[PDB]
RNA sequence: GAAACUGCGAAUGGCUCAUUAAAUCAGUUAUGGUUCCUUUGGUCGCUACUUGGAUAACUGUGGUAAUUCUAGAGCUAAUACAUGCCGACGGCGCUGACUCCCUUUGUGUGGGAUGCGUGCAUUUAUCAGAUCAAAACCAACCCGGUCGCGGCUUUGGUGACUCUAGAUAACCUCGGGCCGAUCGCAGCCCUCCGUGGCGGCGACGACCCAUUCGAACGUCUGCCCUAUCAACUUUCGAUGGUAGUCGCCGUGCCUACCAUGGUGACCACGGGUGACGGGGAAUCAGGGUUCGAUUCCGGAGAGGGAGCCUGAGAAACGGCUACCACAUCCAAGGAAGGCAGCAGGCGCGCAAAUUACCCACUC
RNA sequence: UAGAGUGUUCAAAGCAGGCCCGAGCCGCCUGGAUACCGCAGCUAGGAAUAAUGGAAUAGGACCGCGGUUCUAUUUUGUUGG
């Protein structure tokens, strides 16, 4: 098939080689994964000894954690916007280690409300008012200062991250190779990476 | 078909069970015991030693 | 050193974070990043300018992440052109026994040159050891440079 | 072609200290798996009709072992080709003898029969030490026993007198300068003496040093030191001759003296 | 107890030497960069007195010239196939209606019902992973005891870990992880008369860890003749960097962007070898010369090239699929094949044995 | 291969064999050595012979001292300024 040998391949001299044997089956290929969007489709492949593997294609959720909070919530995936080895793969939204994405930022929202007892990124005081205020201000008075100022001095959410929820997307990084285990899962950008990223994203498109 | 026989394997099966968390149980306190036990020859031997620097701290 | 980032992707030390909490520091402050190094055994010292100073290699035996295990090797430098690593050449004497005398011969090696080391000159003996096949042809990481034969780096007031 | 594992083993190419004949047949036992390597085992087929003389074919060894006789270690094998190997403890109850493998002077395994009040422990050489789930320490022996929950001064390279119908060590030597030792590997194979040093080359290899009951000293590599005694008293019993390693001018005077040309 | 489903083995053994010159192979080392059927030892507690439908052998009817070709109908098993309980949770953390004293509050009190998560394994992110050499003023403060002083601190391992163990927040593979709906000998107690109960010994299967037999990749040094082979190597990857794809893991192994490198008179690169490498063989004062297809070890191949199923293990040919070259049967529609296993035959040549006997010995 | 032991009837070979009671010993003794295994890698003594090096617009050692700077985490019980 496809091979990952070293012998099929010239030396240092810049010499050929002629070939030693037949392809065995410990060198074998097998094709790319090419994650897209979508409802799940998993397929999963037997390996060397047993061992099921599961090759992933259109994926849809991602269990993304946010390092700063501590959080870490099943989260939809919205978009890819920045590939950093090639770039027809944001063209075409296949989805592998090291992407950058656009998810919902819902669901880090809501733990954040609940826990600091604070609004988050909002437009105006009008939808606020009919309900999810009932959970902002309480019954409570022992509690309701006992531990939320415990959650005051705290809640700092930085500059460039408060700006982002105004839109309800978040950028984040892949940190698993969803062909291999089926999960896309990483992390939501933070302090520097943010800023470079935003830098190459406005440099390179548009 | 239930005969004698099944629901006897099935009263060992669980009987097996039974004996190995007993010796879980077992095991756990005597090796904690003698751990335990280890554990005071170190802070004797570590305050003879402080007791020791009371000396050659001297003079 | 502040800008270190050319490639098409974000350079950090893995294994390290970037927290953010405690905005009070004045005027200035740390420069918000520590840095990850390790030790390497068998009697070397890990360079100062290692734990210093602020580069990323994921191959550097001191900072990244390879470990040094099995042979370990000496030759003297002869060219530094490939970025981040330079080839060394090591001469040997093999022995001919219909007669009894030896022949010379040399073999030439690539290594990998951590930027911790950064005033090496063709002419500089260095010291390796053996990692994982961290290329094609490279298995070996430097570990200690040396100019301590004659006609040394600088002249004699040192 | 070899596409999986082998599973014959040729006659020329068996090991040495079997001391197997050259013109029987072109094959050899091939030890099965098991808990001691290939070259260190001795299959117990060659331990019941080379060594004891009771059967005389390969079949009179399987109708021996099937009906149940045999135990290594109190377990009952039925396997012909079992890899037994340094300290094992054979018992064969129908007839009231028991054995235990250890090697002679000249490098090889001997019978070496023991009193039925003490072989009711082995030895073990500790291999490795690491903390299982939920912070359990463990151990590794010498024939791929793991002890759950060991004293925590035991540490590598020590030995422990276990017990067969328990395991769950007894005692244990802690390996330092001043012990006994018997050596397991290479020239120096069977010697026994104290072990009065160890140089230590960090990332390969370190050696050790012995010293026989007549200033003989032989250094080895660590690695094939097996600690048998607190100091100048082996705990197991011994076989004859104690490891000292003779040289040929003296084993042919001994052999001219004696005359043991008969009985 | 025939047959038949099921399991296992068929990847060892045997034969030959075409290929192949830093390749194979030898000694030396490394997996802290991986997989491992089996054996050996650990590990086995977050309708239940027992679930489902459907096949073979067998009965019966068949087709084609032909094959270890197979169709239709009628029955029936499981350690096949496929579902799915009971026990024993009394767990703890976060939640906080409350209420209880002294300070309204804040802050100092103790309980607390109500709620979510709470076995191992998989994937991502985070936290901690301690002791160091002493003093002086400020607030709350343990203790020797009182309305401002002397005295104290916590797995394992390595030369070396981004190791091992621990904590937190989540995640979960279904039809695509685990915690027994299986089988054979031998017995017992009954607020007691066959049910409630419990006691032994095995066979089998199974998660993960170790061990064993390996396997795979990698380091240093080692090769016959040739200059009538002096420069070779590269977007048809050649040497290196960054990020990925893929793979059992390390790696231009392969893709995208970037740099312009790497090898050579110490013989690179090309060519030849009646070249498979070594343990060894013949001759030999001392040094050497020539041989090694051949019983032990390593490698490679089943007419030539290529692709793959099943499995722990194969790029397997006593396995399958296709092209090339051969060759057999035919009712001209179709089917079938691989002796460099043992004998035997043709051919080739100066050149090489019987179409015998047997598992009694080694395995 | 060299080499030790052992009347295969001697030898080439082989790894065997040797003893006494008639059986009444229900046995006993003993062997299956050793040397070699170039180069390369590993380990510790020797220092003749052969390569190789130290300060010449200097820098060696004594706590000798002034200037200047980063910084370690201990103790004052701990926690924090
Ligand atoms: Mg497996
Ligand atoms: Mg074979
Ligand atoms: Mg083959
Ligand atoms: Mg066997
Ligand atoms: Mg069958
Ligand atoms: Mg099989
Ligand atoms: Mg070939
Ligand atoms: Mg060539
Ligand atoms: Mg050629
Ligand atoms: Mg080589
Ligand atoms: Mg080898
Ligand atoms: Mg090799
Ligand atoms: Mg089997
Ligand atoms: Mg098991
Ligand atoms: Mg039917
Ligand atoms: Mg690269
Ligand atoms: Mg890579
Ligand atoms: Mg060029
Ligand atoms: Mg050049
Ligand atoms: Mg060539
Ligand atoms: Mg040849
Ligand atoms: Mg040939
Ligand atoms: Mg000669
Ligand atoms: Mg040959
Ligand atoms: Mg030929
Ligand atoms: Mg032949
Ligand atoms: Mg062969
Ligand atoms: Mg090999
Ligand atoms: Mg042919
Ligand atoms: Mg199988
Ligand atoms: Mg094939
Ligand atoms: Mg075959
Ligand atoms: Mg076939
Ligand atoms: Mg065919
Ligand atoms: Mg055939
Ligand atoms: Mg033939
Ligand atoms: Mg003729
Ligand atoms: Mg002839
Ligand atoms: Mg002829
Ligand atoms: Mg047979
Ligand atoms: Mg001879
Ligand atoms: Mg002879
Ligand atoms: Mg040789
Ligand atoms: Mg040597
Ligand atoms: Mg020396
Ligand atoms: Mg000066």
């Amino acid at each position: 098939g496809i091979s990952r040998d070293n012998w099929h391949k010239r030396r240092k001299t810049g010499g050929k080689r002629k070939p030693y044997h037949k392809k065995r089956k410990y060198e074998l290929g097998r094709p790319a994964a090419n994650t897209k969007i979508g409802p799940r489709r998993i397929h999963t492949v037997g390996v060397r000894g047993g061992n099921k593997k599961y090759r992933a294609l259109r994926l849809d959720v991602g269990n993304f954690s946010w390092g700063s909070e501590c959080c870490t919530r099943k989260t939809r995936i919205i978009d890819v916007v920045y590939n950093a080895s090639n770039n027809e793969l944001v063209r075409t939204k296949t989805l592998v280690k090291n992407c950058i994405v656009l998810i919902d930022s819902t669901p880090y929202r809501q733990w954040y409300e609940s826990h600091y007892a604070l609004p988050l990124g909002r437009k105006k005081g009008a939808k606020l008012t009919p309900e999810e205020e009932e959970i902002l201000n309480k019954k409570r008075s022992k509690k309701i200062q006992k531990k939320y100022d415990e959650r005051k001095k705290n809640a700092k959410i930085s500059s460039l991250l408060e700006e982002q929820f105004q839109q309800g997307k978040l950028l984040a990084c892949i940190a698993s190779r969803p062909g291999q285990c089926g999960r896309a899962d990483g992390y939501v950008l933070e302090g520097k990476e943010l800023e470079f990223y935003l830098r190459k994203i406005k440099a390179r498109k548009g | 078909l239930v005969t004698p026989r099944v629901l006897q394997h099935k009263r060992r099966r669980i009987a097996l069970k039974k004996q190995r968390t007993k010796k879980n149980k077992e095991e756990a306190a005597e090796y904690a015991k003698l751990l335990a036990k280890r554990m005071k020859e170190a802070k004797e031997k570590r305050q003879e030693q402080i007791a020791k620097r009371r000396r050659l701290s001297s003079l | 050193m502040a800008d270190i980032q050319t490639e098409r992707a974000y350079q950090k030390q893995p294994t390290i974070f970037q927290n953010k909490k405690r905005v009070l520091l004045g005027e200035t402050g740390k420069e918000k990043l520590p840095r990850y190094y390790k030790n390497i055994g068998l009697g070397f010292k890990t360079p100062k300018e290692a734990i210093e100073g602020t580069y990323i290699d994921k191959k550097c035996p001191f900072t990244g992440n390879v470990s040094i295990r099995g042979r370990i090797l000496s030759g003297v430098v002869t060219k530094m052109k490939m970025q981040r690593t330079i080839v060394i050449r090591r001469d040997y004497l093999h022995y001919i026994r219909k007669y009894n005398r030896f022949e010379k011969r040399h073999k030439n090696m690539s290594v990998h040159l951590s930027p911790c080391f950064r005033d090496v000159q063709i002419g500089d003996i260095v010291t390796v050891g053996e990692c994982r096949p961290l290329s094609k042809t490279v298995r070996f990481n430097v570990l200690k440079v040396t100019k301590a034969a004659g006609t040394k780096k600088q002249f004699q007031k040192f | 072609m070899a596409r999986g594992p082998k599973k014959h083993l040729k006659r020329v190419a068996a090991p040495k200290h079997w001391m197997l004949d050259k013109l029987t047949s072109v094959f050899a036992p091939r030890p099965s798996t098991g808990p001691h390597k290939l070259r260190e085992c001795l299959p117990l087929i060659i331990f019941l009709r080379n060594k004891l003389k009771y059967a005389l074919t390969g079949d009179e060894v399987k109708k021996i072992c099937m009906q149940r006789f045999i135990k290594i270690d109190g377990k009952v094998r039925a396997d012909i080709t079992y890899p037994a190997g340094f300290m094992d403890v054979i018992s064969i109850d129908k007839t009231g003898e028991n054995f235990r493998l250890i090697y002679d002077t000249k490098g090889r395994f001997a019978v070496h029969r023991i009193t039925p009040e003490e072989a009711k422990y082995k030895l073990c050489k500790v291999r490795k030490i690491f903390v299982g789930t939920k912070g359990i320490p463990h151990l590794v022996t010498h024939d791929a026993r793991t002890i759950r929950y060991p004293d925590p001064l035991i540490k590598m390279n020590d030995t422990i007198q276990i017990d067969l119908e328990t395991g769950k060590i007894t005692d244990f030597i802690k390996f330092d300068t001043g012990n006994l030792c018997m050596v397991t590997g290479g020239a120096n194979l069977g010697r026994i003496g104290v072990i009065t040093n160890r140089e230590r080359h960090p990332g390969s290899f370190d050696v050790v040093h012995v010293k026989d009951a007549n200033g003989n000293s032989f250094a080895t590599r660590l690695s094939n030191i097996f600690v048998i005694g607190k100091g100048n008293k082996p705990w197991i019993s011994l076989p004859r001759g104690k490891g000292i390693r003779l040289t040929i001018a003296e084993e042919r005077d001994k052999r001219l003296a004696a005359k043991q040309s008969s009985g």
